[PDB]
């Protein structure tokens, strides 16, 4: 039926520069609320500001060391950090510009918030778009991320949960939040990845945890080309699966949109109607959702996804035809919600695909 | 006893080669040093004789820092781990201590220029260059905004207390960087001492800050104005392009897929692999086609004749006798073969040539049949999107372009057939015809951007066709083969004729023993056919 | 070769007052043919990958696991026996190298490894 669906924006995400030519760019999530508020989906959705979180909520996974030192790295003293710059991979991929903290407070801050709000039951779906980044370490910053916020988010839902499972749709593994709980049976992590000379390089199909935690992380790699129809057929019965073995109490959903076509660092072939028909298969099983953002770096595709799957979890139907808003400019020349597919070869044939999906079956039927 | 010699001899036969077979022999004597077991024997034997059943039972009767995973490697015990202020309980006994996970590679950053067409690099930049403009636009207005607020709220109190009132390194926002980068960016080296003045004594301050701001904004908006229109016609002319990521690749690969000698390696190499198989004494039966292509549709029959034709009509060089001949073999003689005039079949014995000419007219026919297909899919679509779309209460549920009509949708396939045509008569211009094609279907259009040379092909083949004294002598033996109705028929009757078939192959081993021999059976079934070719 | 990014960063700038089992070159099925060993097929269905230690090709989605990706170095082939060998990852390579040496001189040994499989063959034992 019809439920409650939290939403947490804060005006000032969409200023914070990365730096010139660098793929990450928050100015995303802005157009994503710029679209919500154009399709009238405010009226049925309640928008909270979320509070900035302070370094002793970030130091519950993260060392006091790197959290001092990105409180204290600016533009203007890169050259008195230069040796702590090289031991936390802060530099070219992760790079120090004004504002960081702020940035990774803010994102941090929405997921936290939400898990407060699922765990105290005033809501069963909190929807964090800034959120979602999930390649960062322990005491390192590593694929444009310096704050975890999943983890955190996570450890925040695992006060009144017993169990918690993880969905990373994203194009790239998982690795932070996979590592973050690869030796304990309270959180299990599917993750759906690209394989083969790919950033991080980890998530084989033969990575299943470790100690305690054997048999509770799941990855599925797989080739260039995927489309809508074999993430569709391979998505819905493991998540079943998964979700009949495991018996989870709350999930929690990246929903990185890099894994869409024409991606700038992606190479799939989804569409936004192939990306969102997960959030639906998730949100049929009824439980505590908290969905997160994550990738994408093709900004207009962005958009058109995360205002798509907003509407779904809302059960609002919206128009194909885009409604006039401050970046309309950017999804011409069609002006369309929906996107169109490449013809790029599916490289996952349907024997591999059988095989891997077979050996994630099995390895489900472990479980006690 | 000999059972095991036996053995041997045939695990040796099947392996075809020595190494495999020794390595097979390591493994057994590595069992008989009593350092393996018999479940683990059987287990590595798996491997070498896991396609073989009956081997596999033969066997089975003759028998009677630490590292995980694959990229999780061990922390060192003394290791001093980072401590953490916040660790509660659960903090302690959920989060992984003991293994990090080594990234396994090492390339710095390729993003995917492997496939990323130039077409999509112009739409990344052009994107990259809004990207730019915008965010240094929507930071000065929201810093405009922002001292907007901090000006209205300080003109609502007592004079007395104005100059008493101040402003920190927010600025009266929320962050203690955005308003001052925004200065900084308009005041260049000056930006301090704006700041310190705006900080210091904000009356007098804010109004000028707010009057040079607006003045920005304002010609920042007129000239991203103006870079909008340029931006634009640069989508137009990137987005089609950018979505189909095979025409300049397709267009080589298919100039030379359909050469002569393409399509016969594409079947000596599966006779080849068949021969191979028989030669390993594999379970597989000596009557399965080497090719099978399926016909799904008439209409597309009728479709590309009368395309053939049009093009041999044309011709200069095809004699007006010639041109009838070609008309008989194609209007009646392939639709006779076809059974255009169940379980009812056609055999047909042929060379070189006319298996060429059955592979271009079943790849013409197939490239129509999509192309057929993609049209009416196209259609339902517009169709179930309108229903839709008209039924919509979009948020109660608590410029652009023109599409095309119904009606050019459904004429796009008659005027596909006229644009291709018009290409083979030479009237319009490669580009623009593939430019048409490309607006009109699409991602699936480039199954038409090289129909004219395979047209063209197809009708070589048709003159040799009448040119060579062995394929007309093939087309007689097979009509006067038929009229005794050897050569097809019935399903059933099939061993009722099988001799007699078998004389009909007799005598094309002896009109073509120098050539290369062609069974080819056309098999009927509910509106299909299916063309299935061996090579003998 | 027009770009807007200049005119841009212009309009924006501060104030600064201060071998053989592969396809032809013209692409074409070598012949005679090399074809994987699971489901004897060459190369036109699928690149083959072989392996480097005995002749033995094999296709990308024909083993089991199925690999994911081209193998960028030295791969081996299912059909080995340093598998097992792999089951005690504690030793290194080289006492492995020697182990295997130790039967690479005398690789025929037809006669005693029949011999040694007829002797364990029997069912009541000596
Ligand atoms: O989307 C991500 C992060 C992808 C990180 C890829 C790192 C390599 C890279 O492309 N770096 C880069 C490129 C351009 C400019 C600066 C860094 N995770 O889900
Ligand atoms: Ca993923
Ligand atoms: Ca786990
Ligand atoms: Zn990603
Ligand atoms: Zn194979
Ligand atoms: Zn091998």
């Amino acid at each position: 039926g019809k439920k409650k669906v939290c939403y947490y924006y804060d005006g000032d995400i969409g200023n914070y520069y990365y730096g010139q030519g660098h793929p990450m760019k928050p100015h995303r999530i802005r157009m994503t609320h710029n679209l919500l508020l154009n399709y009238g989906l405010y009226r049925k959705m309640e928008i909270y500001r979320p509070h900035k979180a302070t370094a002793e909520e970030m130091t519950k996974y993260h060392s006091d060391e790197y959290i001092k030192f990105l409180r204290s790295i600016r533009p203007d003293n890169m050259s008195e950090y230069s040796k702590q710059m090289q031991r936390f991979n802060v530099g070219e991929d992760c790079p120090v510009f004004d504002g960081l903290f702020e940035f990774c407070q803010l994102s941090t801050g929405g997921s936290v918030a939400g898990a407060v709000k699922l765990n105290r039951q005033q809501t069963d779906m909190a929807v964090n778009w800034a959120g979602g980044l999930h390649h960062a370490k322990k005491s390192e910053a590593s694929g444009f991320c310096y704050v975890n916020d999943i983890v955190l988010a996570i450890l925040e839902l695992l006060k009144y949960h017993q169990r918690v499972l993880y969905i990373d749709i994203d194009i790239h593994h998982g690795d932070g939040v996979e590592e973050a709980f690869y030796t304990t049976d309270r959180v299990m992590t599917v993750s759906f990845h690209k394989y083969g000379e790919y950033f991080p390089g980890t998530g084989d199909l033969r990575d299943i945890g470790a100690g305690k935690g054997k048999y509770y992380a799941v990855n599925f790699p797989m080739r260039d080309g995927i489309d809508d129809e074999s993430y569709g057929q391979i998505f819905k019965p493991i998540i079943s699966k998964v979700m009949e073995m495991y018996q989870p109490s709350a999930v929690v959903l990246q929903c990185g949109a890099d894994s869409l076509s024409g991606d700038r660092l992606g190479c799939f072939n989804l569409t936004v109607k192939g990306h969102a028909k997960c959030v639906e298969v998730v949100k049929t099983f009824n439980l505590p959702l908290l969905m997160l953002g994550g990738g994408g770096y093709t900004i207009r595709n962005v958009a058109r996804c995360w205002t798509y799957e907003t509407a779904v979890a809302l059960d609002c139907e919206i128009p194909n035809e885009l409604p006039y808003n401050d970046y309309f400019e950017y999804f011409g020349p069609d002006f369309k919600l929906h996107i169109s597919p490449s013809n790029m070869t599916n490289q996952n044939t349907p024997e591999y695909m059988e095989k891997i999906k077979q050996r994630l079956f099995e390895n489900l039927r472990m479980l006690p | 006893t000999l059972q095991e010699f036996s053995f041997f001899d045939k695990v040796r036969r099947v392996l075809k080669s020595q190494e495999v077979y020794e390595n097979f022999l390591r493994c057994i004597a590595l069992f008989n040093q009593e350092l393996v077991s018999g479940s683990e024997l059987l287990q590595l034997v798996s491997p070498f004789l896991g396609k073989f059943p009956e081997l596999f039972a033969q066997f089975k009767s003759f028998l009677g820092c630490k590292r995980i995973g694959s990229s999780y490697r061990a922390l060192p015990k003394t290791y001093q781990q980072p401590k953490c202020s916040g660790r509660t309980a659960i903090c302690k006994e959920v989060l992984n201590d003991t293994w990090v996970s080594f990234p396994s590679w090492s390339e710095d950053s390729t993003f995917v220029s492997s496939k990323k067409t130039p077409y999509e690099e112009q739409l990344h930049r052009c994107e990259d260059e809004r990207f730019e403009l915008d965010v240094v636009l929507e930071t000065n207005l929201a810093t405009i905004r922002v001292l907007e607020s901090v000006q209205k709220k300080l003109s609502r109190m007592a004079p007395e207390d104005q100059e008493k009132f101040r402003l920190d390194d927010s600025l009266g926002g929320t962050s203690e960087v955005i308003q001052r980068r925004a200065i900084y960016r308009i005041y260049g080296d000056k930006a301090p001492e704006i700041i310190e003045s705006l900080k210091k004594n904000p009356v007098t301050a804010v109004p000028v800050v707010l009057k040079r701001l607006k003045a920005k904004e304002e010609e920042w908006r007129e000239a991203q104005q103006g870079f909008n229109k340029i931006w634009r016609e640069q989508y137009e002319k990137a987005y089609l392009k950018s979505l189909d990521h095979q025409a300049v690749n397709f267009k080589q690969n298919d100039t030379k897929a359909l050469r002569s000698k393409s399509l016969l390696n594409e079947i000596e190499s599966v006779y080849d692999e068949h021969q191979e198989q028989h030669s390993e004494g594999r379970s597989a039966p000596s009557s399965e086609p080497h090719l099978i292509f399926v016909y799904e549709d008439r209409q597309i029959l009728e479709d590309a004749a009368a395309l053939i034709s049009y093009y041999v009509k044309r011709q200069p060089a095809i004699q007006k006798e010639d041109q009838g001949t070609i008309h008989q073999l194609l209007h009646q003689f392939v639709p006779s073969l076809f059974f255009s005039q169940d379980d009812v079949y056609s055999l047909f014995f042929a060379n070189n040539n006319w298996y060429f000419f059955l592979r271009l007219h079943q790849t013409l026919c197939s490239r129509l049949l999509k192309i057929y297909r993609q049209a009416q899919k196209q259609l339902l679509e517009y169709r179930t999107e309108k229903e839709r779309e008209k039924l919509l209460c979009e948020g109660r549920r608590e410029l652009r372009l023109k599409q095309p009509s119904e009606v050019e949708l459904e004429e796009y396939y008659p005027a596909f057939l006229d644009m291709v045509r018009s290409l083979l008569e030479g009237s319009i211009d490669p580009t623009q015809y593939e430019d048409t094609l490309r607006e009109m279907f699409t991602i699936h259009a480039y199954v038409g951007f090289t129909m004219d040379k395979l047209v063209q092909n197809i009708a070589r083949q048709l003159h040799h066709l009448v040119s060579d004294d062995v394929c007309l002598k093939v087309v007689e033996l097979y009509l006067n083969e038929k009229k005794r109705g050897a050569a097809g028929g019935n399903l059933s009757s099939r061993c009722v004729r099988a001799a007699r078939e078998t004389s009909y192959q007799w005598k094309a081993e002896r009109c073509m023993a120098d050539e290369n021999c062609f069974k080819v059976m056309f098999l009927q079934r509910k509106g299909q056919v299916i063309m299935t070719i061996e090579l003998l | 070769s027009g770009g807007l990014m200049e005119q841009i960063q212009a309009l924006l700038a501060p104030p600064k007052t201060d071998t053989q089992h592969e396809l032809d070159h013209n692409g074409l099925v070598p012949l005679p043919v090399k074809v994987c060993f699971t489901c004897n097929r060459s190369c036109r269905v699928a690149p083959l990958i072989q392996c480097d230690y005995c002749p033995l090709l094999f296709h990308m989605d024909c083993l089991e696991p199925p690999l994911t990706a081209m193998p960028l170095g030295r791969w081996m082939c299912p059909n080995h026996i340093e598998h097992v060998v792999l089951n005690q990852k504690n030793m290194t390579l080289s006492n492995r190298c020697q182990v295997f040496d130790r039967f690479q001189d005398t690789v025929s040994q037809h006669v005693v490894k029949v011999d040694f499989l007829n002797r364990i063959h029997k069912k009541h034992p000596p």
